[PDB]
């Protein structure tokens, strides 16, 4: 069903909005160091 | 040293979380408080002075 | 829709009155950045409106 | 003088060692970040809204 | 060497994934902006002066 993927799909992205906060997090982290 | 650093990360994690004013804002509360204090003190200071 | 399109002016309406402040009394300046300010907010205010009418 | 050069070696190359750790922390934390961007970038394109076999 | 790279062709292959503004567009999101503030304060400038 074409329309379940739109939730799945979706669902992947949560997980980068974290990791790539946390990428930055990392980054900030350096520059006080 | 790595202490030091872990508590550097969990504050700048902190941050991101919940951003710091902007500078723009920051001129305002100053700004208008000055007045938020001198206009309410500019009517105390004719209506009581 | 119609909660979001609020919201969105009430910030501007802040940034409005927030400029409806500093204009006055000569520092016309501090307004230019606050209205500069204020175009990022009305943007998104004419976007929203729109598309509330075509909902509707 | 053997052992005074020696350990001018040794400070030289214990600086230069703690220099190269800290390059370390920042290339991988690009890398990490760059990675990330990329993907969102192309689950939008999945999403895009593009008629580009958009799902939408 | 080849870590730096790597991460130029991840940012480039981005780019034509998603392209930058055209200068043409650049241009006007400025020179209308200018008016886009100054004009709405042309007129706070003439409502609010």
């Amino acid at each position: 069903a074409p329309e379940d993927l739109l939730e799945r799909l979706l669902g992947e992205m949560e997980l980068e909005l974290i990791e790539l906060r946390r990428a930055l997090a990392q980054t900030i982290a350096t520059f006080k160091s | 040293e790595r202490i030091e650093t872990k508590i550097l990360e969990l504050e700048a994690e902190r941050e991101l979380l919940n951003p710091p004013p902007s500078p723009l804002d920051k001129k305002f509360e100053q700004w208008e408080e000055q007045q938020a204090v001198e206009a309410t003190l500019a009517a105390m200071k004719a209506r009581r002075s | 829709t119609e909660r979001q399109r609020d919201a969105q002016q009430l910030i501007a309406q802040r940034w409005y009155e927030k400029a409806q402040a500093a204009l006055d009394r000569g520092n016309e300046q501090l307004a230019r950045e606050a209205l500069g300010q204020r175009q990022s907010y009305q943007s998104h205010t004419e976007a929203l409106g729109k598309s509330l009418g075509e909902q509707r | 003088a053997l052992v005074e050069q020696v350990r001018g070696q040794l400070q030289k190359l214990e600086r230069k060692y703690l220099e190269l750790k800290s390059q370390k922390n920042l290339y991988l934390a690009r890398l990490k970040s760059a990675i990330a961007a990329q993907k969102i970038e192309e689950i939008a394109g999945n999403l895009d809204n593009a008629s580009a076999s958009s799902l939408f």
